[PDB]
């Protein structure tokens, strides 16, 4: 559990859990390669217990547009969609608002758990850009919706030893480029 | 092509789970929002890099079930249906030599993985997008020529392709016509000679991997400042906070403040120096991307040593590789 | 007439696109915005404390003997010293990008105004005809106008034509045939033509080349010569 703790001297907040580290008689505490503590031996019984920071990460706000609608989506990045729904239901989360999170609209992304969206199989062209190759758009009653992007339209080359497409007719075209 | 991307939550980092730090920090300002968007913009320069450079065709791309372009062969260069992810075997060869990061991206998951407010964001485009990309591109390129590159694609024989490729450095088409097999031949033995010497060179993509340990070594670094008293009697806030009285914890934390904003701006400083950096080279992958790939170049040496005929787009970790 | 007219549509088009869409011209907006962002940003600094008991100096000097007085002013130059310092170094960074963005415009400007670019991609997309200058707040704007192939027709082809054991090539153009005869044409215009001994050179004979097809090369010179004889 996220807890607390004060180890002797040594105080802190973190998830205790059963260690595999092959402490010596010696050695009490341990540290990584960065001398973050990461490991203590229990004062009472002398369980040597790891020492994992409770999870946190970065909150994205994906919003349609207050001028269209004040639906949004909120992406918890960093962490599985697990460890959310927990955190919900213990009511542990730093923020102290909340989203609807009925189901069917919590999908797990590689960047995080997407609470607030709908994920659909048919691919639509990025709109929002998520992370991954995940995308999200207001569509239609509209609601926000999560989708993997495509990247374009599909077109085979009616390609032959023999044959070839010559242009029989042109566009004179004209475009914009701007540069500061 | 592209840069790990960071988000760095200020607060955290400088007074993680501390109240009268975060306080404290107040006071200095709109600093911690100016490195949000600093490393804000520079995620947005990474993902628009990324799409700029591989994201130069409309259409997705298909080359015929009937692999036989007049005995040029190809396997190499196109995707290997076999395999999960659709990457060709060069590109499966670059992605298993480069790959030495700590993952690179989220993972819905240093022994720690630098959790101290430092997170790593994904890409926008998946290793398997971007390999679509190049595929596309490969069958742009080997079915229509610089036709594609223009405007719509329009099939021509390959060893027609080549013949005008000829033309264009200034050989007629009776040499490629008459030495047909000689030219496929020396074509499939340079590729397989790339492919033997990217396998049995471990330095082949060091400018990758140096791109990769800049990055780590810049996060190495700021997550070992956390450890420094900065003139503080401690490095841990909690152990000011739980020893000294406020009045006195104010000072010790202010030392504390004052260190590590000083290496979160000295962190994003160098990360906007390197942005810039991987913009231009971005910048000169599109630029060769659209020239060489594209279309047959006329400059010298742009792409490759010798008269340009063509090249072939290959994606890798963070970067494209170009055979010319 | 017909270029002439789509060029003159384009144009339209292009100031109808600029006129319509809010954002055409968000890349000089941007730099805009974020200058007037960096200097407020850096007036804003001046209120916040850095620490000490009052982002007022007046307040410092009145409230405090002269030592703290010049500690707390001291911790104040210190945090207006790194925001401007850090000014500075952003603006030098912004400034370098710009420097980088200039000279790509007057590279753009020398090649696709200057002169007709064989770059592909540099001076807009399709193949490149001309290109036109307009100034614009921080920056230039560019006008390209290019040539992009339409209405394709696929033909079939072959490398070369044999006719009396010798083997024709193309001197500039591509042998297509509409399913009963073989002409010249040109690559990227279809323009079917006779093919003569004119339009093609000979080298080596019918065997070498692979897909070669039998056709007839109308060399001009011998028919007029069978009519001038008799
Ligand atoms: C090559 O393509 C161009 C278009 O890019 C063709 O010209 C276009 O031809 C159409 C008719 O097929 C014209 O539409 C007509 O316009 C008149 C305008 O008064 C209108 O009254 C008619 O009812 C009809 O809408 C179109 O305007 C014209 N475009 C231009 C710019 O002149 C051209 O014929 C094509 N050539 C070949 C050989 O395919
Ligand atoms: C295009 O090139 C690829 C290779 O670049 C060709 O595939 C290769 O085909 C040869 C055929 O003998 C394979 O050789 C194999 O060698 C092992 C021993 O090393 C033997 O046990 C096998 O029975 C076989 O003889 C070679 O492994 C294979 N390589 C790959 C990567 O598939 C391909 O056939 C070429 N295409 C054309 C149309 O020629
Ligand atoms: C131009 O140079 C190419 C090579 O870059 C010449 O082709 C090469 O010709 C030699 C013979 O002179 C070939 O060596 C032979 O290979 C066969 C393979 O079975 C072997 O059995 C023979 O004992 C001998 O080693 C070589 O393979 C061949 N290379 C290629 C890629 O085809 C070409 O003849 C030269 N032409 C002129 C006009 O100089
Ligand atoms: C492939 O192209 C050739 C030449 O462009 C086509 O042959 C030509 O077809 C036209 C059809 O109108 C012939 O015109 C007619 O000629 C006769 C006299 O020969 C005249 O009495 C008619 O009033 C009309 O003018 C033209 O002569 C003919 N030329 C040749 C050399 O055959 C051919 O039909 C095309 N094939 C396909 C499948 O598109
Ligand atoms: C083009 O014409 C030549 C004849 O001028 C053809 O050559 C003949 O080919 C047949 C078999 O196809 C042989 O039996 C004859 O002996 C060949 N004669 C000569 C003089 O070579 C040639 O095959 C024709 N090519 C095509 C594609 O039709
Ligand atoms: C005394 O210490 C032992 C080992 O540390 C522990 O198992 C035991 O419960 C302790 N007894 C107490 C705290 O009464
Ligand atoms: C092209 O020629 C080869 C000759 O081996 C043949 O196998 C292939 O099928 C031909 N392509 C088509 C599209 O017929
Ligand atoms: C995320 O949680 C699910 C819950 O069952 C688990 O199966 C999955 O392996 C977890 N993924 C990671 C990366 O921890
Ligand atoms: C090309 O070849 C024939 C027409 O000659 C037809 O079967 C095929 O659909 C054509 N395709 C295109 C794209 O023109």
């Amino acid at each position: 559990k996220c807890v607390n703790f004060n180890f002797n001297g040594l105080t802190g907040t973190g998830v205790l859990t059963k260690s595999n580290k092959k402490f010596l008689p010696f050695q009490q505490f341990g540290r990584d390669i960065v001398d973050t503590t990461d490991a203590v031996r229990d004062p009472q019984t002398l369980e040597i217990l790891d020492i994992t920071p409770c999870s946190f990460g970065g909150v994205s706000v994906i919003t349609p547009g207050t001028n269209t609608s004040n639906q949004v989506a909120v992406l918890y990045q960093g962490v599985n969609c697990t460890e959310v729904s927990v955190a919900i239901h213990a009511d542990q989360l730093t923020p102290t608002w909340r989203v609807y999170s009925t189901g069917s609209n919590v999908f797990q992304t590689r960047a995080g758990c997407l609470i607030g969206a709908e994920y659909v199989n048919n691919s639509y062209e990025c709109d929002i850009p998520i992370g991954a190759g995940i995308c999200a758009s207001y569509q239609t009653s509209q609601s926000i919706i999560a989708y993997t992007m495509s990247l374009g339209a599909e077109n085979s080359v009616a390609y032959s030893n023999n044959s070839i497409a010559i242009p029989t007719n042109f566009t004179i075209s004209v475009t914009t480029e701007i540069l500061p | 092509v592209s840069m790990t991307k960071t988000s760095v939550d200020c607060t955290m980092y400088i007074c993680g789970d501390s109240t009268e730090c975060s306080n404290l920090l107040l006071q200095y300002g709109s600093f911690c929002t100016q490195l949000k968007r600093a490393l804000t913009g520079i995620a947005v320069e990474q993902d628009k890099n990324t799409q700029e450079v591989f994201a130069q065709v409309k259409q997705i791309y298909k080359t015929p079930p009937i692999k036989y372009f007049g005995g040029f062969n190809f396997s190499q260069i196109l995707p290997d249906p076999s395999k999960p992810s659709k990457r060709s075997p060069i590109e499966d060869l670059l992605f298993n030599k480069v790959t030495l990061a700590d993952a690179g991206f989220i993972k819905q998951y240093i022994c720690a993985q630098k959790f101290n407010g430092l997170t790593v964001l994904p890409p926008l485009l998946t290793d398997e997008m971007i390999a679509q990309y190049t595929s596309a591109l490969l069958a742009g390129t080997i079915t229509s020529g610089w036709t594609f590159g223009a405007g719509p694609a329009l099939q021509i024989p390959f060893p027609m392709q080549m013949a005008y490729r000829f033309n264009g450095i200034g050989v007629t088409q009776n040499v490629l016509y008459e030495n047909q097999k000689l030219i496929a031949n020396q074509f499939n033995s340079a590729i397989g000679k790339i492919q033997d010497s990217l396998f049995s060179t471990p330095s082949a993509l060091g400018k990758l991997q140096d791109v990769v340990n800049h990055n780590a070594q810049a996060l190495n670094t700021l997550v070992k400042q956390l450890s420094s008293k900065f003139g503080a009697i401690s490095s841990v806030l909690n152990d000011i906070l739980s020893r000294l009285d406020p009045p006195e914890a104010e000072v010790q934390i202010d030392r504390l403040i004052t260190g590590r904003l000083q290496s979160l701006q000295t962190y994003v400083t160098q990360q906007l120096i390197r942005a810039a950096e991987i913009r231009a080279s971005a910048n000169l992958a599109a630029t060769k991307m659209s020239e060489c790939v594209l279309g047959q170049s006329k400059r010298v040496d742009f792409c490759g040593k010798g008269y340009h005929l063509m090249s072939f787009p290959q994606s890798a970790p963070h970067g494209v590789v170009f055979l010319h | 007439k017909l270029i002439a007219n789509q060029f003159n549509s384009a144009i339209g088009k292009i100031q109808d696109s600029l006129f319509s869409t809010p954002s055409a011209l968000g890349k000089l907006q941007d730099v805009v915005n974020h200058n007037a962002q960096a200097l407020n940003t850096l007036v804003k600094q001046l209120s916040s404390k850095f620490g000490a008991i009052s982002s007022v100096l007046n307040d410092i000097l009145s409230r405090l003997d002269p030592p703290e007085a010049e500690v707390q002013i001291d911790r104040l130059i210190t945090g207006r010293l790194q925001s401007l310092q850090t000014y500075v170094t952003q603006q030098l960074i912004r400034a370098a990008e710009i420097r980088a963005s200039a000279n790509l415009a007057a590279t753009k400007m020398s090649e696709c105004v200057l002169g007709q670019s064989k770059r592909v991609d540099f001076c807009g997309k399709g193949y490149h005809l001309m290109s036109f200058p307009q100034s614009a707040p921080h920056g230039v704007v560019f006008l390209h106008v290019t040539y992009v192939p339409a209405q394709e027709k696929n033909f079939t082809t072959a490398p070369a034509i044999c006719h009396d054991g010798k083997a024709h090539f193309p001197r500039e153009g591509v042998f297509v045939s509409n399913g009963t005869h073989w002409f010249l044409t040109q690559r990227n215009f279809y323009e079917p033509q006779i093919i003569t001994t004119d339009n093609t050179f000979v080298s080596g004979n019918c065997d070498v080349v692979i897909g070669i097809v039998n056709n007839t090369v109308y060399d001009p010179l011998q028919l007029e010569l069978d009519s001038f004889k008799e």
